[PDB]
Parts: structure tokens; C-alpha cells; sequence
């Protein structure tokens, strides 16, 4: 009884900041950070950012390094994503997937068993 | 004498991978007869000597590593195999002479709230050398930009927790893993059955 | 710096065929290796976890192996159903590159 949600994409204009918030089912979420990769339109999927156990490391791709904010809300048990500024190469689709083996304190699960779902962000203007 | 193997069994502490006891028994008869019996044994694994034929073997030094290890990862405890396990905390020599037990021990481990008690070994400069304690807290060190004794972006410390919880799975559960090993020395032997 | 590269990228074999597909890295990373399967526009879920071991669920017929620098799947009897994309990637350097891609087809 696992699964994961993933929402706010769409349309996007250059310049602008929308939450790309995805949240779980249940489990125990506090005790399991993790991960966010994107699938560029027909080429292949790299990465998007990392979030730690504790929200104590934030991690992020080399390439798009410092720009990119992510951060988990424990409370409501959901992952947002802003995004500080867009270019011609953010048209990819993103999902966002669970960890469990050298991701947190504590190894429940094999790494990046569930994923679910994705949002589609091209920008264009 | 009969000298119990419950004090390395049914003892309720485990180190955790890798300050593993390393008890040695001497002066006594193992007898290996409740070794084999219990059917409640997950792996038995003897490399060598075969499992009926302990008792007719009088060796001088028995020593009897105990600890606990992921439950899917347990093939790792064998001669010449590498991983994130041997590779790292606790190796065996390639020639080895002994036998390897594993239990599936999850009512004794796995509390339902979540145990994080057991530490795991996974970060190290250099490859292990066979039968070695390795029981160290020194930050890792990536090189290049080596920091200091603090935590970031290259710097990370060499432990982590398990985790433990009662639905993981038949992986990642805890398993108890003992590991016999027979030496023979010039000196006399002792150590042998009925 | 971890980089991944796939050898086939691309594969038509028969139904009943067995395909062995590989995967290498550079540098050393071990034992954390996964496989993936991405249908188009669908979630690539979970085969092989350590490159040693099918996750709870998966089909017995695909298996894995392989450590140090090489890694090897191996798929025994595809159904028509197994044409998805397959990709292997590496969690053990905090730089973990995903693998390139190999396009499945059906001869
Ligand atoms: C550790 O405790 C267990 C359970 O108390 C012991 O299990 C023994 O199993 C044998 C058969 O394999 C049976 O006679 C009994 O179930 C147990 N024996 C006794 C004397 O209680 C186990 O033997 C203990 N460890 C050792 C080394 O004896």
C-alpha cells in the first residue's frame, strides 16, 4: 500500500518559481529522504537534487549547481522544488523517488525502488 | 568440560560489523553437535573440513567470530568475495579453514518502533587485509581538498545505522552470523570431540 | 567524475532468445548497481538492487551479476511485453551517474 504523488508543472514562463511539490502515501516519511531526477524530452534522465534524512544535506546536480532549491515539509510529509531560473534545457519531465541505502540514517529498502509518476515543466515563453 | 558455545550464541549483545569479538577457546570439547542438529540454522557453510567429520579432527586454537549483517548480503561472509562488506570491515583469507553459520534473527533485533543501534562500516581509504579490526572514527578524507575533522561536500563519516524495522523484507532484516575458524599450531592440539 | 557507458545501446533479439546485456564504469564503485525498466511514459520501477539480487515482485526469469568495474543482466525468456528500455546506474560515489540508455527491439 506504497505510492507516491507528484504535481505543480505545467506551463511555465521564463523567470518564474512554481512549487514542484510531491508527497507519499504512508510510511514511516521522516525516517527517508530522497531524490529527484529528470527525463530530458527524448534523450535519456540524469538527476535533479537530493534531500537528506534529517533535511542536514542538500545536494545538488554539478551542472546546475546553486540554483535549484529543495525542501522537505515533515509535517505535511511532502518534498517542494523551486526553481530560481529556467533556460532552454529545463523541458524534461520530473520525478521524484525514495531512497533507503546510503541516502539515510538507517537501510530499509533497495535505493530508488518506487519512483511514481511525473510532472511534465516546459518552459516556453 | 564441554565447553559451551552459548556464550558466543545466546548472548544478548552483538557487535555490531566491525568490533566483532574475537573469542578463542582452549581446553575443551566443542563436540559440534548442536552446530548441526538445530534445524533453526538459515546457512551452514563449511569450506574444507566436512560438516560430519569435526569431531575427528583435533585442531589447537578454535576462534569464534560473532557479529550481525544485512540479511541478503550474507553471501559475502566467504572466501574471496568481494563487496561492500569483505572489502571494507571484516575480509576473509582465501584460503580459509573454517565453517560459517547465519541466523534469521528478527523477533530479537528488529523493535517496532525501528532500531538504528548497529553500525555499519562503508567508507576507507585503503582495501582490509584478512582478520583485521578496523575500529576507527576518523572523518573521511576525499583527497583533494581534504577539509578537517568536519562535515562537507567531500567529507563524510565512515558509519552508518541499519535501521532496522519489522516489514523490510527477507533483505535488509537482521541476520546473526558466526564464524568458526580451526587453527593448528606446533603446539598440542586440544580442541576435538567426544 | 563517475561515467557510465553501456556497450550494446542497442538490441533485437527473438522472443524465445536470452539476452545478456552489460554494463561498465569507470574507477571502481563496487557493489551498488541497479537496473531499470522505462516504458515509454511510465515509471521505470525495479529489477536487479546490488547487481546480485531480484527485489521482491520482479519476474524470476531476469537475473544479474557482476562487481568491480563490469556488471552483466541477463534476460532468459522475453515476453513481448519486455521491450521496454533498459538503463544501469550506480549509487556509490556521491556523484552518481546514470547510465546512458539501450533501446530494446523486437527482430
Ligand atoms: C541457546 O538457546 C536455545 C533456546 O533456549 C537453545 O536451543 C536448544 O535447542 C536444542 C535442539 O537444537 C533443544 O534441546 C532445546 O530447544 C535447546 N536446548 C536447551 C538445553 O535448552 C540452544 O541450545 C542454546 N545455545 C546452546 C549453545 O546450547
Amino acid at each position: 500500500e506504497v505510492q507516491l504523488v507528484e504535481s505543480g508543472g505545467g506551463v511555465v514562463q521564463p523567470g518564474t518559481s512554481p512549487r514542484l511539490s510531491c508527497a507519499a502515501s504512508g510510511f514511516t516519511f521522516s525516517n527517508s529522504g530522497m531524490h529527484w531526477v529528470r527525463q530530458a524530452p527524448g534523450k535519456g534522465l540524469e538527476w535533479v537534487a537530493v534531500i537528506w534524512y534529517d533535511g542536514s544535506k542538500k545536494y545538488y546536480v554539478d551542472s546546475v549547481k546553486g540554483r535549484f532549491t529543495i525542501s522537505r515539509d515533515n509535517s505535511k510529509n511532502t518534498l517542494y522544488l523551486q526553481m530560481n531560473s529556467l533556460r532552454a534545457e529545463d523541458t524534461a519531465v520530473y520525478y521524484c523517488a525514495r531512497d533507503g541505502t546510503v541516502a539515510v540514517r538507517g537501510v530499509m529498502n533497495p535505493f530508488f525502488d518506487y519512483w511514481g509518476q511525473g510532472t511534465l515543466v516546459t518552459v516556453s515563453s | 568440560n564441554l565447553c559451551p558455545f552459548g556464550e558466543v550464541f545466546n548472548a544478548t549483545r552483538f557487535a555490531s560489523v566491525y568490533a566483532w569479538n574475537r573469542k578463542r577457546i582452549s581446553n575443551c570439547v566443542a563436540d559440534y553437535s548442536v552446530l548441526y542438529n538445530s534445524a533453526s540454522f538459515s546457512t551452514f557453510k563449511c569450506y574444507g573440513v566436512s560438516p560430519t567429520k569435526l569431531n575427528d579432527l583435533c585442531f589447537t586454537n578454535v576462534y569464534a567470530d560473532s557479529f550481525v549483517i544485512r540479511g541478503d548480503e550474507v553471501r559475502q561472509i566467504a572466501p574471496g568475495q568481494t563487496g561492500k562488506i569483505a572489502d571494507y570491515n571484516y575480509k576473509l583469507p582465501d584460503d580459509f579453514t573454517g565453517c560459517v553459520i547465519a541466523w534469521n534473527s528478527n523477533n530479537l533485533d528488529s523493535k517496532v518502533g525501528g532500531n538504528y543501534n548497529y553500525l555499519y562500516r562503508l567508507f576507507r581509504k585503503s582495501n582490509l587485509k584478512p582478520f583485521e579490526r578496523d575500529i576507527s572514527t576518523e572523518i573521511y578524507q576525499a583527497g583533494s581538498t581534504p577539509c578537517n575533522g568536519v562535515e562537507g561536500f567531500n567529507c563524510y563519516f565512515p558509519l552508518q545505522s541499519y535501521g532496522f524495522q519489522p516489514t523490510n523484507g527477507v533483505g535488509y532484516q537482521p541476520y546473526r552470523v558466526v564464524v568458526l575458524s580451526f587453527e593448528l599450531l606446533h603446539a598440542p592440539a586440544t580442541v576435538c570431540g567426544p | 567524475d563517475i561515467q557510465l557507458t553501456q556497450s550494446p545501446s542497442s538490441l533485437s533479439a527473438s522472443v524465445g532468445d536470452r539476452v545478456t546485456i552489460t554494463c561498465q564504469a569507470s574507477q571502481d564503485i563496487s557493489n551498488y548497481l541497479n537496473w531499470y525498466q522505462q516504458i515509454p511514459g511510465k515509471a521505470p520501477k525495479l529489477l536487479i538492487y546490488d547487481a546480485s539480487n531480484l527485489e521482491t515482485g520482479v519476474p524470476s526469469r531476469f537475473s544479474g551479476s557482476g562487481s568491480g568495474t563490469d556488471f552483466t543482466f541477463t534476460i532468459s525468456s522475453l515476453q513481448p511485453e519486455d521491450i521496454a528500455t533498459y538503463y544501469c546506474q550506480q549509487y556509490d560515489n556521491l556523484p552518481y551517474t546514470f547510465g546512458q540508455g539501450t533501446k530494446l527491439e523486437i527482430k
